[PDB]
């Protein structure tokens, strides 16, 4: 039996950060114990808006921290990025797709898509998304937010907002009625070990003001199944699976909000 | 004060 | 195959990072001779409630020393998480000595603290055997930096310190200590990561004898660490890195036993 | 506000 050149503690057994240890318990908490039926679980990157300065929130810590939902501590995310972040971001991941290429790693997958979005209303509101290229429904759903969780990230430009969804699917409106909103929609899309890497533009015009474009990120499970699965171990004493998980998407998300010019 | 699922 | 991640290379968590450039600085940008860097574990004691400070984060937090959070640390735990603490490093103590494990060191010390006055008042401290009353340190220790971190989810906090412990002359056998005291240290060191469970009795003329019950993690090897400190701010960082998340994760080892 | 060493 080999001596080792180095353990990493004392105990010679890996320990769970507690970051990780707390976002698996809101996982599986709306996996598992009250279960969401259609679930979405994504991650994008963004900012806390103070709602008494209209600037980043400020707090009096050095590192990433998740803050606690219990408190009101007057604040807001905006999901945005300016063009020249969003393109950043994007020859990042670009050499990480080609960098995964090579023998010996796992390779990325990659896409590109551009969708429409026709909002229609209700007695709420319902979302068809349309693929503008060969026009068929990609999606029609009744989307409901369940719950958040925000990351504030002193040392990094972003800040963090884990959401669970609710995306319940919904027969199309009938029948020619009107959308109530339109907007147009870029997608770059990557995939990492079922680890989906979004990267939006959001084009939406005015009848009176300029078009606004908006750039976003999202990192999102892609195995929602698999990940609930884990998450019914962890319930039941083998947490380990969920836990991994987790930190994958986690140091993915990590490596991301790092990204800056 | 802390949320239920933790 | 599994990747780490999309990169297939290790990361740096946000809080070694942090620590990490800590100890970068007063071991290489602006350096102490005598350098000692130890955690303790305490709790963190919010001035105005003088409770356990309360804060609306949900994971261990590093607080940023700019700030005045009206703040105070306290070093200490009862008796009965002492000898928890004191029954988990044992077993831990034992079972590094199997096959294939990098074994525990030991060592039980028994000391007086004296404390000596100065000329241009400030402080000198003389440690000594209870047994032989043999001189085991005579220093001048002075606190440098301090950093804190709030952890919601455990018994503890935590206080990385960085001291001046620099060695100075014997006093002379004339002059009186302004304070004595006994001390209890019983040291474990695992890969030159000093673990010390120490005891603290005071005597009083007037009031009951007090029992100060501590835990502190320390760096065994500076000179070494300096060296991985000085690679890091030449751009090989990684060693320190390596280092600096080891003394961390035996700490939040530590800080989570609790019964 | 951010201290010197970081």
């Amino acid at each position: 039996v080999a001596v080792p050149k180095i353990e990493m503690n004392f105990l010679n057994k890996p320990i769970v950060p507690d970051t990780t240890k707390v976002i698996s318990n809101f996982l599986t908490h709306y996996l598992i114990t009250e279960p969401v039926e259609h679930v979405e679980i994504e991650a994008k990157l963004g900012t806390l808006i103070d709602l008494e300065t209209q600037n980043r929130f400020e707090f009096p810590v050095m590192n990433e921290t998740i803050l606690n939902p219990e408190f009101n501590l007057r604040t807001r995310f905006e999901s945005d990025m300016t063009a020249s972040e969003h393109k950043y971001l994007n020859e990042f991941l670009n050499q990480a797709f080609r960098d995964s290429q090579k023998p010996g790693r796992l390779p990325f997958a990659y896409k590109h898509t551009k969708q429409v979005d026709l909002f229609y209303e209700t007695e709420d509101k319902i979302r068809v998304s349309k693929n503008q290229s060969d026009n068929q429904v990609l999606a029609c759903v009744k989307k409901r937010r369940v719950a958040d969780l925000f990351l504030y990230c002193p040392n990094d430009a972003f800040d963090i907002r884990i959401s669970i969804s609710d995306e319940l699917p919904v027969s199309m409106p009938s029948g020619n009625q009107q959308p109530s909103l339109t907007r147009l929609k870029d997608r770059v899309g990557y995939v990492h070990q079922e680890i989906k890497i979004d990267l939006t533009k959001t084009t939406q015009n005015d009848p009176v003001y300029d078009t606004t474009e908006r750039h976003e990120l999202e990192v999102e499970f892609g195995n929602i199944a698999d990940l609930r699965d884990r998450a019914q171990k962890a319930k039941d004493g083998m947490e380990a699976p969920l836990f991994r998980r987790v930190q994958l998407f986690m140091d993915n998300v990590r490596i991301l909000r790092r990204e800056h010019s | 004060r802390t949320p239920a699922w933790n």
